[PDB]
RNA sequence: UAAUCGAUAAACCCCGAUAGACCUUACCAACCCUUGCCAAUUCAGCCUAUAUACCGCCAUCUUCAGCAAACCCUAAAAAGGAACAAUAGUAAGCACAAUCAUAGCACAUAAAAACGUUAGGUCAAGGUGUAGCUUAUGGGUUGGAAAGAAAUGGGCUACA
């Protein structure tokens, strides 16, 4: 089990994400081209946007992956703000101490 | 059994669970034995394509992208351009269409 | 049934050679 | 008043290990680092799944040792290998500690599809840092 | 042990640059004392020094739900010794490397960098075209 | 307690020996000064309180002392102040106040100070009470206020302490160069992000010289070269000296500053022993402790704080 | 508005968010799916009700000096227990102090700051006791929200 449904979820658009990435990248590169001619953008267009939308990139979210946590990640860690602190403060984070100056 | 600890580093790597030493971080992957110019120089993929159209512009760009591209084998870098070819002849019409010729 | 043996520390040859004891990588043991 | 990974004062005769007895802001001050690996240095890579993997395997530690384990257990990473050292209570007969250890071994070199090293120092009872 | 010697003309290393992160300043100082401690019984003539510490801070929350006034911050500092080798043969390096890397303490990490003696490419010695 | 100090001796010399065989050294003149490298090689903790690094040491130093056995086996104190609770002190009581009184019927600044509180515990394994205390340094000043005996003043020598003070600003010996056989010195001044080094040759046309331009052109700000014109305009030299001057980090009244130290620090080699401490009270050798204070989290500006509200 | 929740004297109000176009998302509107993530389970799954059942993390008095076992005394003890030319107090522990960090001093700052107090904050970080939901308070797809009469907190930029 994923600690969450949310997490089902964005596993499954990390999948998806990975499957069409070269649909994608292929059929943006006319779509982002000023020396093609328009008529292949608008059917490229038509085409990116054809294909289903839980596979664009933007609709992935970074989550905590222990805590499920859509918000307080950080990104080194993927961890959220409190497992982290949880983790640095018995000392099993390595490396990471407590900050003085 | 075990003589050592020596030994049993020993064992390890003849075996391949420990790492060669010292390392070089290409260990394990030969990339094909692929050489420079099968990367850089993609001449090769181009020849099917109209040499004076802006076509050229736009694949000469996709293979100026490539040939800088660390992440891509030969084979993916291939399979990029030849989808091109596949959807650039796939739609004949329009090419026609908008004002230039192409082949 | 209860085990108590005591550390190898107790049968080490004052003059005997470190390397011998401790060849590789090693967690530090207090008993050796 | 922070309540992190502290331990509070009782009546005053809990018993307490060194470790749990040096609260947070300590840390490389007299407590050491319980885990170590190169992941979270300048210019370093993959820190997060050393990470995952460490607290998986304090979860399995305790998991796979019932009501034997000592102290925290102590993690280092040495060029590919795992060397795990636990702080063990002794409860078991030997037979079921080697059983354990060769299982252990075994079963976490092919799930983190990397050689595991295993040591087991027994210890009578928990140390005793202070009160008691 | 198998030595074996083939005709070829082994490698040349002017400079050998090995830089050594960690987090604990001890370990690097005695690990300092043991690869200069090698390299003394190698005949390979190094110098070591000491670049500047790296201190990356940052900042977290002090609570679960709000008090925004509340922080924590925490810190990770990376410390380096560079051991930079002279006049280097090829086996010499891969032997004194090997043995150096072998030994690596579990909280440290190491990055050489080599700079090797060519004298010149064959298409362009002396002929023009 | 006493059979640990015993075996614990013993077992502190065969680890010992055990420890100079592996680190290859003779048995013999291995030192504290050499127990200290070894660990610190062989179990390199970097940790920020000393006492918690790795440690083999004399049991002595390691353990506190004890307080010895106070009576005999059948029940019976040695000692006939026991039952004060504090022998220790008040044996130096009852012998102090006898030496006051054998002073009586016979009688007919260098830097010594009386023990601490915590050294007079240590000389007589006792804790004790600041009126303890104050109560016996108070009598010692009673013996020191009559005349002085020989074993009186050994005794007033025990509880006597010797303190050292330092001050001069460190004089460096000149250095004279092989180009013109000319003397010169050269001063670094630190100040806040900036250093600077400045050498200063003692035959000068006056010329200053500042990063390979001239001084007026880099410190268009008058201020600044009044700050550089301080050491010289003080010992007279104005246009005696020629200086060379290197200076980095910060902004420019920094760059002023730090050249003012520098300055001022290698003008003491051409200056005379008494104008030095002038130097010092007007404060020009010293540096500036001063320095930009970190904003802390959850306020504004390191003392500014976010506007609080009442309601 | 068909259309979240939480904080809300000092100790809320650029607050959980170091962060909402879809996603996030918990919301409303329609449609749909019923051993419906897992090795096995009349079992799963629930951002549903309890923060006045809680662990976790914190706020707050607080840069405040006290808290507390083990004892000892008081023509009785609810409780109290010092005077230093000393009159019943001794006591290890935890606090403060001390040391650490801010690359040498020093000061400064940082950190730390017990016991308790406010049934202070949070079952929406996560986890749980008690209760409820189970062809639905569960799980999915598609859209849709975050409009200003004002009233006010904090900012930014000005008024030269
Ligand atoms: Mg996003
Ligand atoms: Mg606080
Ligand atoms: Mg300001
Ligand atoms: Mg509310
Ligand atoms: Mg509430
Ligand atoms: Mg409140
Ligand atoms: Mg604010
Ligand atoms: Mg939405
Ligand atoms: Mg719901
Ligand atoms: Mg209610
Ligand atoms: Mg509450
Ligand atoms: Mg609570
Ligand atoms: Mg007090
Ligand atoms: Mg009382
Ligand atoms: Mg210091
Ligand atoms: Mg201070
Ligand atoms: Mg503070
Ligand atoms: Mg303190
Ligand atoms: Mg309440
Ligand atoms: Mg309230
Ligand atoms: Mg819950
Ligand atoms: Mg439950
Ligand atoms: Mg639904
Ligand atoms: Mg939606
Ligand atoms: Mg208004
Ligand atoms: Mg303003």
């Amino acid at each position: 089990y994923y600690v969450d449904w949310k997490m089902l979820r964005d596993v499954k658009r990390r999948k998806m994400a990975y499957e069409y990435a070269d649909e994608r990248l292929r059929i943006n590169s006319l779509r982002k081209n000023t020396i093609l001619p328009k008529d292949l953008q608008e059917v490229a267009d038509e085409e990116i946007a054809s294909l289903p939308r839980d596979s664009c990139p933007v609709r992935i979210r970074n989550r905590c992956v222990m805590t499920s946590r859509p918000r307080g990640v950080k990104r080194r860690w993927r961890l959220s703000r409190i497992v982290f602190r949880h983790l640095a403060d018995h000392g099993q984070l390595s490396g990471v101490q407590r900050a003085m100056w | 059994p075990f003589q050592n600890g020596f030994e049993e580093m020993i064992q390890w790597t003849k075996e391949g669970k420990l790492w060669e030493f010292p390392i070089n971080n290409e260990a394990g992957f030969d990339d094909d034995g692929s050489e420079f110019h099968e990367h850089i120089f993609l001449d090769k993929y181009l020849q099917d394509f109209p040499k004076q159209g802006p076509i050229r512009h736009f694949m000469e760009l996709v293979t100026c992208g490539l040939s800088k591209n660390p992440y891509l084998s030969v084979k993916q870098k291939v399979e990029h351009i030849e989808w091109f070819r596949n959807y650039f002849n796939e739609k004949r019409v329009i090419l026609k269409e908008s004002g230039i010729q192409l082949n | 049934r209860r085990k108590a043996l005591p550390p190898r520390t107790e049968k080490m040859a004052v003059d005997q050679d470190w390397p011998s004891v401790y060849p590789v990588a090693a967690p530090f043991k207090p008993s050796a | 008043k922070n309540r992190a990974a502290r331990v509070r004062v009782s009546k005053g005769d809990k018993p307490v290990t060194y470790e749990e007895a040096h609260a947070p802001h300590y840390i490389a001050h007299r407590k050491g680092w319980l885990s170590l690996h190169t992941g979270n240095l300048d210019g370093e890579d993959h820190a997060a799944e050393r990470t995952v993997e460490d607290v998986f395997l304090r979860k399995f530690m305790l998991g796979t040792f019932p009501g034997c384990l000592a102290d925290q257990l102590v993690l280092k990473r040495r060029a590919n290998q795992l060397e795990i050292c636990a702080l063990v209570l002794r409860q078991l007969p030997p037979h079921k500690f080697y059983f354990l250890v060769g299982y252990s071994e075994t079963l976490l070199s092919h799930f983190y599809k990397c050689p595991v090293h295993l040591h087991l120092q027994t210890v009578p009872s928990k140390v005793v840092y202070k009160y008691i | 042990p198998e030595i074996t010697i083939s005709d070829e003309p082994d490698t040349l290393y002017k400079r050998l640059s090995v830089l050594v992160k960690g987090h604990d300043k001890a370990v690097l100082d005695s690990y300092e004392y043991f690869a200069v401690l090698a390299a003394k019984e190698l005949g390979i003539s190094i110098k070591v020094h000491e670049p500047p510490r790296k201190i990356e801070r940052f900042t977290l929350l002090k609570s679960v739900h709000i008090f925004k006034k509340h922080r924590v911050q925490y810190e990770m500092r990376t410390l380096y010794r560079c051991l930079e080798l002279e006049h280097l043969t090829g086996s010499t390096a891969d032997v004194y490397l090997e043995y150096i890397q072998r030994n690596l303490p579990e909280g440290v990490a190491m990055e050489v960098t080599k700079t090797k003696l060519e004298q010149l490419p064959e298409h362009i010695r002396k002929p023009i075209w | 307690t006493v059979d640990f100090i015993k075996k614990q001796i013993e077992e502190f010399n065969i680890g010992k020996r055990h420890l100079a065989n592996m680190m290859g050294e003779d048995p013999e003149t291995f030192t504290q000064e050499d127990i200290d490298r070894a660990i610190a090689y062989l179990f390199p903790s970097g940790l920020f309180e000393k006492r918690a690094r790795p440690i083999m040491k004399h049991p002595e130093e390691i353990f506190p002392k004890q307080r010895a056995i106070q009576w005999g086996e059948d029940g019976r104190p040695f000692h006939f102040l026991f039952y004060t609770g504090k022998q220790s002190y008040y044996s130096l009581m009852h012998d102090t106040y006898g030496k006051l009184l054998d002073v009586e019927k016979h009688h007919n600044p260098i830097g010594s100070r009386w023990l601490i509180k915590e050294e007079l515990e240590e000389m007589l394994v006792e804790k004790l009470s600041d009126q303890d205390y104050a109560q016996f340094i108070r009598l010692l000043e009673r013996l020191s206020a009559l005349p002085c005996g020989a074993t009186e003043e050994d005794f007033v020598n025990r509880f006597r302490r010797s303190i050292p003070x330092x001050x001069x600003x460190x004089x460096x010996x000149x250095x004279x160069x092989x180009x013109x056989g000319m003397a010169f010195s050269r001063g670094e001044g630190k100040r806040k992000t900036a250093k600077a080094e400045v050498v200063v040759y003692g035959q000068g046309s006056g010329r200053i010289d500042v990063n390979g331009v001239d001084y007026l052109l880099y410190f268009p700000v008058t201020q600044d070269r009044e700050q550089l014109m301080f050491p010289l305009h003080f010992l007279d030299r104005l246009g005696k000296h020629d200086m060379t001057c290197a200076v980095s980090g910060g902004g420019r009244s920094a760059q002023a500053g730090a050249v003012r130290l520098a300055m001022a620090r290698a003008l003491c080699s051409f200056v005379t022993e008494d104008e030095v401490e002038w130097m010092r009270q007007a404060g020009l050798l010293t540096a500036d402790p001063r320095v930009r204070e970190r904003k802390k989290p959850g306020q504004e500006g390191a003392r500014r704080k976010f506007t609080w509200k009442k309601r």
